[PDB]
């Protein structure tokens, strides 16, 4: 690979999405045996366009996900008299 | 000299005047935003000793100093992966243009990707790459995205919003003709539709040559 | 002697990892900025002045470059701009009729309801303009007629 | 001169008073042996993380 | 690992504080760690230089501490930053930004309290179970260009309605919800068809 050799670990045609990164778009993963392939951005889909057709929904979802955000961390002190020379 | 920071100018300001636009330009313009740098390693051994096994043995009664650069340096180089997969890879599916691009006059030859291939980029992306230019234990990792994968990506990103509009951003993507997308567009900015139909070709016409001017601006301005 | 050079050498590796901490930081906070104008400017329309480009922001395209994204930024940028006479509201049989988008503008003799952004006059009528109170309230009343499109008909 | 890599026949033509040619941040990357008149190229000997 | 990022900031403390206490166990190019030999077996002329050594390491350690401290705590002022303004105006607001409160049209965010942080939980309107139809710019009637006031014109196979651009309802083309602009050579895509008069 461009990312250096790989050992133990069979090249396949196929792509997937990324299990293990290993670079250059080249991923690992576990299938029995380690494959390592190019990875897969996404399936392709050739939107049905035209100049006078439109997609309208006849319905919906309605959704709910979470965002994680760390606020804080720990408040440390050190009193360094005491790291250093105890 | 003393600089001057513009020209004055006394708005024509009454308590019964107003100023009302009878015509607009339709401006593109272009903002250029790093996204990652160079993914580098450091063998802080073989940098502070390199081969030596005399060094090697000393350096051991520093601590866990190197053990902590390197690690810091590996989050960082981790960390350029994670900043290229939020920019670039906002996009479910690969969508792809259609091959009869009837985007009612607006063109986007430029910016969507050739297969003439210097690598599947476009006219744009291809002045762009040109425009911009292993030792004692100092070594570069490889992103993890390749630049075809990102103009990949950026293909995607542009096939979806040309054919679906923002729809593709919230659920599927939804094909809508464009200039019935612009139209749209413009009810966003407080003009209303009609506007942009009976005024199509002149905004089109002034959008491409909006467009010709970039790669003009970028093949020029060094 | 090997001291002083692993002293010295650590310091200068130690320097360079704290200064590529910094810029990664400074790269991470333009990559979160570059992937907000991502979801903002090409994958919706924003309103936020000066975000996605100079003007009104009506469509953005991203390009890919080798270490970072550019965008381009389509906005409506207005402007062969002429001057009017204006009035807040308008009086007619005293009821002050608002304009429900536009704005009322004026010729040196006649009046009209304008887009805010685009200079289309069309007449004053009852579809257009909303009545509120009386025209002793508001400072800029003028006087003008106001067209019911129904009283024509019958 | 010491130093530790491989030395691969090089094309780089040194001037005949020259005895080795360094690069960019001043690392030795060519040399000429004193027998036999001619430019050898060094490179590191392979290292990498695993 | 749903928390992951919330642990990574704990690992990424503990981690740093782990290090600090095993820098106290280096020599440092010393005769020992423990201070207390030091002192014991050498004369302070010599004992001095061995202090000198170790005040040395142990001081580049806490230096070394308190910089990769102070660059945590600017990454971790801006993710408060961040969850500010999201608490601001996904939770007190309904925001029109795209992806800045979930993946789809914000309706209403809510806080949880996080053991070190905030969770947002992003109620967004995801539209799609979606049909086809054909589409015009504008509605030609009595030669004058009819566009619709809010929704666009769609098609079935034979008739036109006007429908809301996010959800399929089709209500039929009237002078209420359409205004004339024009005549019918301009529009590109104009399409003949009645528009009902109330
Ligand atoms: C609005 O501005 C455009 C220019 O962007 C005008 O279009 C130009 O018109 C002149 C003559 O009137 C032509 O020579 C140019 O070729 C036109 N340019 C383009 C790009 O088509 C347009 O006339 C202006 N409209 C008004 C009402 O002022
Ligand atoms: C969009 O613009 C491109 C270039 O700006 C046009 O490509 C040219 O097409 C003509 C004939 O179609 C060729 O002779 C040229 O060699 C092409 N390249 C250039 C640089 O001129 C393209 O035709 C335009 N699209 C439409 C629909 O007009
Ligand atoms: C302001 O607008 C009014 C209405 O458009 C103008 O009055 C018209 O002027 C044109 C001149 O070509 C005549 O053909 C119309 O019959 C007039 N309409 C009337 C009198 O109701 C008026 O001239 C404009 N004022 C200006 C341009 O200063
Ligand atoms: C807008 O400003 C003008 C300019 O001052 C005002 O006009 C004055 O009106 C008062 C009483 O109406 C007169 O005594 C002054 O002589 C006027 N001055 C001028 C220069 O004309 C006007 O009142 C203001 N308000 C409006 C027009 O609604
Ligand atoms: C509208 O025109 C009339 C006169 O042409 C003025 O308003 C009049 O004001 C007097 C005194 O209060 C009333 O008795 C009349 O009934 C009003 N007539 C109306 C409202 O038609 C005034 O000059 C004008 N109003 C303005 C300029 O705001
Ligand atoms: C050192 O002397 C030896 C002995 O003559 C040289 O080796 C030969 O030199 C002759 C004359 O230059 C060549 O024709 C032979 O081909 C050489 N033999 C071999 C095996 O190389 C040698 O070149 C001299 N080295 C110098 C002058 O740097
Ligand atoms: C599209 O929708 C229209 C209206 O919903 C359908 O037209 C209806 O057809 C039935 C069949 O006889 C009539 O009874 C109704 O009165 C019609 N509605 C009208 C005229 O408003 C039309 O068939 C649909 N086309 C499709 C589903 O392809
Ligand atoms: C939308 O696209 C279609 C397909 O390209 C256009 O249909 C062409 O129309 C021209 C003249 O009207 C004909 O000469 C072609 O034979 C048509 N092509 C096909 C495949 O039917 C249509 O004109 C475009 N514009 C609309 C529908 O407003
Ligand atoms: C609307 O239908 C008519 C014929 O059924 C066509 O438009 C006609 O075009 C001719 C030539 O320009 C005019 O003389 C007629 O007055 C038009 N009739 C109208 C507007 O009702 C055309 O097929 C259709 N218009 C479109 C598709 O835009
Ligand atoms: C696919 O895999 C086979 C066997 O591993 C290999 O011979 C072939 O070259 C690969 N590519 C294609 C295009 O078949
Ligand atoms: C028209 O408006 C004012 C009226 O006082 C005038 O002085 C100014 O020169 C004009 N402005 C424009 C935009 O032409
Ligand atoms: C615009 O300004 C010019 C110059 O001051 C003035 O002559 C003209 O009357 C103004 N027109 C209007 C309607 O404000
Ligand atoms: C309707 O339009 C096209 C016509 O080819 C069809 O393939 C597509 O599946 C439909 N659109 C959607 C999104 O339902
Ligand atoms: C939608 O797509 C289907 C399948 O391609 C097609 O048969 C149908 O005509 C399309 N309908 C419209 C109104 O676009």
């Amino acid at each position: 690979t461009r990312a250096g050799c790989l050992i133990g670990a069979e090249h396949v045609n196929n792509s997937y999405e990324c299990d293990i990164p290993i670079g250059a778009g080249i991923c690992a993963s576990y299938q029995q045996s380690i494959i390592a392939y190019t990875m897969s951005l996404g399936a392709e889909n050739s939107v049905a366009y035209s100049n006078n057709s439109i997609a309208i929904p006849t319905n919906f979802t309605i959704s709910v996900t979470t965002e994680i955000l760390p606020v804080s961390m720990t408040k440390t002190s050190v009193d360094c008299t005491m790291y250093i020379c105890g | 000299y003393t600089m001057s920071l513009g020209a004055e100018n006394s708005v024509a300001y009454s308590n019964n005047s107003i100023a009302i636009p009878t015509n607009f330009t339709i401006s593109v313009t272009t903002e250029i935003l790093p996204v990652s740098m160079t993914k580098t390693s450091v063998d802080c051994t073989m940098y502070i000793c390199g081969d030596s096994t005399e060094c090697s043995n000393l350096l051991l009664q520093y601590g866990s100093f190197c053990t902590q650069l390197n690690r810091a340096l590996t989050g960082i180089a981790v960390e350029q992966d994670k900043n290229t997969q939020e920019v670039f890879a906002q996009v479910k599916q690969i969508y792809k243009t259609p091959p009869i691009k009837d985007f009612g006059g607006f063109n986007f030859s430029q910016i969507l990707p050739d297969p003439s291939k210097p690598s599947k980029r476009s006219f744009i992306e291809d002045l762009l790459f040109n425009k911009v230019t292993k030792f004692n234990g100092l070594t570069v990792l490889p992103p993890l995205l390749t630049d075809e994968m990102i103009a990949q990506y950026t293909s995607a990103l542009l096939a979806g919003t040309i054919t679906s509009g923002w729809t593709f951003g919230a659920g599927a993507a939804l094909q809508i003709p464009f200039a019935m997308q612009m139209a749209y567009r413009f009810n966003g900015i407080g003009v209303t539709q009609n506007v942009l139909y009976e005024n199509q070709k002149l905004i089109a016409n002034q959008f491409n040559s909006a467009i010709g001017k970039i790669q003009d601006s970028l093949s020029s301005t060094a | 002697q090997i001291d002083r050079l692993i002293t010295g050498r650590l310091q200068s590796l130690q320097t360079y990892v704290t200064q590529q901490l910094i810029r990664a930081a400074e790269i991470r906070a333009s990559a979160n900025l570059a992937a907000t104008k991502m979801s903002e400017c090409v994958l919706g329309q924003s309103k936020r002045v000066d975000f996605c480009g100079k003007g009104y922001h009506l469509m953005s395209f991203p390009q890919s470059a080798p270490h970072g994204v550019v965008f381009l930024h389509v906005t409506y940028v207005p402007a062969q701009e002429k001057n009017f006479t204006t009035a807040p509201a308008i009086c007619h049989d005293g009821k002050a009729h608002f304009p429900r988008e536009g704005v009322f503008v004026s010729n040196g003799t006649h009046w009209f309801v304008t887009q805010r952004n685009f200079y289309e006059p069309q007449i004053i009528t009852t579809d257009n303009t909303f009545v509120s109170g009386n025209c002793d309230v508001v400072i800029g009343i003028v006087n003008n007629t106001v067209y019911d499109p129904l009283q024509p008909e019958l | 001169l010491t130093g530790t890599g491989v030395l691969t026949e090089s094309n780089k033509k040194f001037l005949p008073f020259q005895q080795f040619g360094r690069d960019i941040a001043d690392t030795t990357d060519a040399v000429r042996d004193p027998q036999t008149l001619e430019i050898l190229d060094i490179t590191p000997c392979s290292f990498g993380g695993v | 690992s749903a928390l992951g990022k919330l642990q990574d900031v704990v690992n990424q403390n503990a981690q740093a504080l782990n290090t600090l206490v095993k820098q106290l166990s280096s020599n440092f190019g010393a005769i020992s760690s423990v201070l207390n030999d030091i002192l014991s077996r050498l004369d302070p002329p010599e004992a001095e230089v061995q202090i000198d050594r170790l005040i040395t390491g142990r001081l580049q350690s806490l230096q070394t501490y308190v910089t990769q401290q102070l660059i945590r705590a600017a990454e971790i002022r801006a993710s408060a930053n961040l969850a500010a303004t999201k608490m601001s105006e996904c939770v007190l607001g309904q925001s029109k930004r795209v992806d800045f409160c979930g993946k789809g049209y914000h309706l209403m965010s809510f806080p949880q309290s996080a053991p070190h942080g905030v969770v947002f939980l992003h109620v967004t309107y995801v539209p799609a179970q979606e049909k086809n139809f054909t589409t015009a710019p504008a509605i030609c009637h009595d030669g004058k260009a009819h566009f619709p006031r809010e929704g666009v014109f769609v098609s079935n196979g034979t008739h036109w309605f006007v429908t809301q651009r996010n959800f399929y309802e089709p209500q039929i083309i009237t002078t209420d919800n359409t205004f004339v602009s024009g005549n019918c050579d301009v529009v590109i895509g104009i399409v003949n068809n009645t528009v009902y008069d109330p």
